[PDB]
């Protein structure tokens, strides 16, 4: 048993609270600098937000450990603001240190932080607009759909994913009653075309099994016939011996395929489509011979995928070929083989207007590195509109809001006073750091920047202006088109305040001898 | 370089480190000190105020401190500790800024911006009181006096300071009655009750012997002529190889001087201030013995101090040789007075002296010097607080709580300044709240409760109200029976605004060689 002083721990707390908070401070936004991950494998990786780098970074102190825990939630709901809470945590916390170094209870001021949260939250609740709407949000989408695709993989903002990503949301947004999930929409990374090659699908796209193109490539109807079972003679995606007794019996063998093509074709068709995903992969022969005979079937399929298309259709899979049902086939408002990539076979596009609980954006990329970085890019703008569709409210922030919410709380300190007064004072300065800390990452004096809008905040409060996160000569928010769902910042307000509280949790600083051991 | 960086911090190191334990400020707080010095001693020390003047601290930023302390005395007469208690207050804020990396000269004028508005917020919390008014003069001095070492004699001491001023004061509103005007003159014997307020020039010098002139028609002046005689100012050809040659000049020496002191008293001199210069003699010991036979007040090689007051107050001029008679440039004096009270002390009082309308001489008496000095120090803050009223009209608080009253405000003033300085001044604007706890601090155990809540209390008392540091409890400190003229506190900012800012200037170090 080795018990240390909470102070000493508070050191190890604050000693952990720095580099992670620091990590963002020159990494904040595009004016921030990239975050490199080199692995236990020694693998160089350029990383982003907190949670990307935070999980990749191997957490050591309880804070570091607690970081990723807290940090995930902001990217979950909001998609953005993950980088901020870690900055915000230490910023206030490392003064809370200094405050406790004044001989101040963590006890007493942290309430004031919890309490100044709300009044900044409420000050936040003043900021910007309470509303976005289906056509409205699109431009604020386009705003963020700029900066989200104007950030990671390209800064170009292809309006492709910019308005493809929102549509999947906009498609599943209303579906969930003003809600969405990112299974319910999906980023489909598959290459074969560049970033500029993307798609939005109402369902699954799979590269359609063909054992020969001349044996007809046929897609039709709107419907897929979903089968765990054969549409052409089965096989468990493994080796199988095909033998015949005499020279002639090889010909009768294909008849069996040929008949059980149509026998399954005629069986599975009447129950809908002709297109039957067959989890069973087959030898070259019957596949193309059915492609020949009629109505291609999809073979060599992921058990998840026959399941994925089913749950996408909201109906089932047909498990048994002796069995069959229409619900156990596909509900799809379109099924079409469509040329997939520039490099490979036509994908089978199942876009489900019969039943789709999931509407998936598809992305090609010229590399995995870029198609993943775009895959990495999207979820953010995907998640911010997830906030929007539930609450369409956004806040101009990043140098408008921090110093704004800090100013009232700076004033609230003097209204409130005692333990909350140096809470709400220190509560505020942490906010004002982030826009400051952007000119940190940016090329500008972080002080005089914060000073700048500090003058502007004295001038005007909750401005459509702000700092320059894009480092434009104009320091704006509206015309920076920087903004966040007022969900997010508030949600982002919660977390560090949550965590700087969580370091206070109850009492116990004793261990068995094992705390980090 | 690192040296400019470190030496400032090293200057910030020493001076700040001193100013902290320099705050037990006031109170009956913290345990008494012997002091074993830097080169060694045992120095039993008490009352940081005098200790501040006693303080020898030697280090580039330490020397400005002793200065800083002594100035607020001559600036006010009060707040001697108070200028330093806000010194380390400034010395902290600089760090976080230089820790924020803010430029020191940008930090420098922030002190002005702090001093500029700070005195106005002090001027705002200043409760203006009349500088010529007996009551405000009484009451303000009374707060000092009731806090001084004699709160009893204070009743007799304040009207003296009130009347010392009002005589010396320029009529109606005035910045007047300096401590140069006031001549505080001790007199052995008498009583503190017998401490006397004389409007005129009383020179503290000890009159030769007694039974001399107490009568009217003095002539006092500093006379730089000497009394000639054989073997005094006058030529002799006679080397002494014999006893008679030794005696002959003496018989002519004392007689001729005896007829010179007549010319002095013939001049009308009931006093002379003898030049500190001599040749062989100047005025001899027999000469003074002869001058005192003629009732001429004489003090041989008179202290240079009473030399100046008689030239300052009366306008005394050099005087012609006594064989030339005089220029009658002895200052105008209608009274040569030697007072003896408790049968003790010899005190020249020149009354009817030429006086500007200023130069009160408070005669300080007592059964002992310690008895003398109690009121003498007490009546001084009776003088000075009133003088602080005269020099500046207001009653603020004492004790440093109204600093927190400036602190809540000047914070927002920075917050309104909205500059980099708004961060620079504000970092101090709150950091000035430190003193009331640091007054309390140096005594005991179980520390924490009062410290943080003090600034909180006043903060909850907001701008108009706060906790009284001396009397405790939350009530507006400006009028308590804890009070000061605002002159006291504003100078503390001024003095500290600069000497501290002077450290911001230092880059690296030199030593004149």
């Amino acid at each position: 048993k080795s018990r240390l002083m909470g102070l000493e721990a508070l050191k190890s707390h604050i000693m952990a609270a720095k580099a992670v908070a620091n990590t963002m401070r020159t990494s904040l936004g595009p004016n921030g600098l990239d975050k490199m991950m080199v692995d236990k494998d020694g693998d160089v990786t350029v990383t982003n937000d907190g949670a990307t780098i935070l999980s990749m970074m191997d957490v050591d102190h309880q804070i570091a450990k607690l970081m990723v825990e807290l940090s995930k939630s902001q990217d979950d709901e909001i998609g953005d603001g993950t980088t901020g809470v870690v900055v915000l945590a230490g910023a206030l916390l490392e003064e809370a240190e200094q405050l406790l170094d004044r001989g101040i209870h963590p006890i007493r001021i942290a309430d004031g932080y919890e309490q100044a949260a709300r009044v900044a939250i409420e000050h936040l609740d003043k900021i910007s607009d309470s509303v976005l709407v289906d056509i409205k949000d699109t431009e604020p989408l386009i705003q963020t759909a700029k900066t989200t695709l104007g950030s990671k993989v390209v800064n170009s903002c292809h309006r492709q994913m910019a308005e493809i990503a929102v549509n999947a949301v906009l498609t599943v947004a209303d579906m969930e009653r003003r809600d969405v999930d990112f299974e319910l929409i999906k980023v489909e990374g598959k290459v074969g075309g560049r970033l500029e090659d993307t798609k939005l699908i109402k369902g699954v796209i799979v590269d359609k099994d063909f054992s020969h193109p001349q044996m007809p490539k046929k897609v039709e109807d709107a419907k897929i016939a979903i089968l765990t079972c054969p549409f052409e003679p089965p096989k468990p995606k493994t080796k199988h011996k095909l033998d015949v007794t005499s020279v002639e019996d090889y010909k009768a063998l294909q008849k069996y395929e040929k008949e059980k093509f149509e026998e399954m074709i005629q069986q599975i068709k009447e129950t809908g489509a002709n297109l039957a995903i067959c989890q069973w992969g087959f030898d070259d022969e019957a596949n193309h011979l059915l492609l020949q005979n009629n109505l291609p079937a999809v073979r060599w399929v992921g058990g998840p995928e026959i399941e994925l298309i089913a749950i996408a259709t909201g109906g089932r899979i047909v498990p048994r070929f002796s069995e069959l049902t229409a619900e156990k086939l596909g509900f799809a408002g379109l099924v079409q083989e469509i040329s997939f990539g520039t490099t490979k076979d036509k994908m089978l596009v199942i876009e489900q207007c019969k039943n789709s609980r999931a509407v998936t954006i598809f992305i090609r990329g010229g590399n995995k590195m870029i198609i993943e970085e775009a895959k990495r890019s999207l979820h953010d703008a995907l998640c911010v509109i997830r906030n929007l569709i539930r609450d369409n409210r956004v806040v101009y922030g990043g140098g408008a809001a921090e110093i704004s919410c800090a100013l009232a709380v700076s004033q609230e300190a003097d209204k409130c006073p005692t333990l909350e007064q140096y809470a709400m004072r220190a509560f505020a300065d942490a906010l004002e750091v982030i826009p400051m800390a952007l000119s940190e990452n940016s090329g500008m004096n972080p002080i005089q920047t914060m000073t700048e809008v500090r003058a502007r905040q004295v001038k005007e409060m909750n401005p459509a202006l702000g700092i320059d996160c894009l480092h434009k000569g104009t320091n704006d928010m509206k015309q920076q088109h920087v903004i966040e769902t007022l969900i997010g910042k508030k949600q982002q307000i919660s977390l560090a305040t949550q965590m700087v509280r969580m370091i206070l949790k109850i009492d116990d600083i004793r261990k068995p001898g094992e705390s980090e051991e | 370089r690192d040296k400019p960086a470190q030496i400032r911090f090293s200057n910030i190191s020493a001076a700040k480190a001193v100013a902290d334990a320099i705050r037990t400020s006031l109170g009956p707080k913290g345990m008494d000190k012997m002091i074993q010095d830097g080169k060694g001693d045992v120095t039993i020390t008490n009352d940081g105020a005098t200790i501040l003047k006693q303080m020898q601290v030697l280090h580039p930023a330490a020397r400005m401190l002793v200065e800083l302390s002594k100035a607020q005395d001559i600036e006010a007469g009060d707040g001697t500790t108070s200028v330093v208690i806000i010194a380390g207050s400034l010395l902290d804020s600089c760090t976080k800024l230089l820790q924020k990396g803010i430029h020191p000269t940008i930090i420098s004028e922030s002190f002005q911006k702090a001093l500029e508005k700070g005195i106005e917020i002090l001027t705002d919390m200043s409760r203006p009181v009349e500088l010529s008014d007996r009551e405000t003069l009484l009451n303000s001095a009374t707060t000092s006096l009731n806090s001084k070492v004699v709160s009893q004699y204070s009743s007799l001491l304040s009207p003296m300071s009130v009347n010392a001023v009002m005589k010396v004061i320029d009529p109606a509103t005035a910045t007047s009655v300096d401590l140069r005007d006031i001549k505080i003159v001790k007199k052995l014997g008498g009583t503190i009750d017998d401490c006397e307020l004389v409007e005129g020039l009383v020179l503290t010098q000890k009159v030769s012997n007694s039974g001399i002139t107490r009568v009217e028609k003095a002539k006092i002046g500093l006379i730089q002529f000497c009394l000639s005689a054989p073997k005094t100012d006058m030529d002799n050809q006679i080397v002494v190889s014999d006893y008679a040659q030794m005696d002959r000049v003496l018989r002519e020496e004392r007689a001729y001087i005896l007829n010179l002191v007549k010319q002095i008293k013939k001049t009308g001199c009931n006093v002379l201030l003898i030049q500190k210069s001599i040749l062989r003699d100047a005025l001899s010991d027999l000469a003074l013995h002869f001058l005192n036979k003629m009732k001429i007040m004489v003090i041989k090689d008179i202290e240079r101090e009473d030399i100046e007051f008689i030239c300052k107050t009366i306008g005394t001029k050099p005087v012609a040789h006594i064989d030339q008679f005089t220029a009658d440039m002895l200052g105008s004096a209608e009274l040569a007075e030697e007072v003896n009270l408790n049968g003790s002390g010899k005190l020249l009082k020149i009354t009817g002296c030429a006086s500007p309308g200023k130069t009160v001489t408070i005669v300080v008496r007592g059964s002992n010097k310690l008895v003398i000095e109690e009121a003498e120090r007490s009546i001084h803050d009776a003088l000075c607080v009133i003088r602080c009223l005269v020099k500046k009209r207001a009653l603020i608080a004492g004790g440093g709580a109204p600093e927190i009253e400036l602190a809540l405000r000047l914070t927002e003033y920075s917050r309104t300044l909205s500059g980099m300085e708004s961060y620079c001044v504000r970092a101090f604007a709150d950091a000035m709240e430190v003193i009331p706890s640091t007054l309390a601090e140096n005594a005991g155990l179980n520390p924490i409760s009062t410290v943080t809540e003090l600034r909180n209390r006043h903060a909850q008392g907001e701008k108009t109200a706060g906790i009284n540091v001396r009397k405790g409890g939350i009530s507006n400190i400006l009028e308590e029976l804890v009070v000061q003229p605002l002159l006291v506190s504003v100078s503390a900012l001024t003095l500290a605004t600069e000497t501290v800012r002077s450290i911001l200037k230092i880059d690296d170090v030199v030593n004149t060689r």
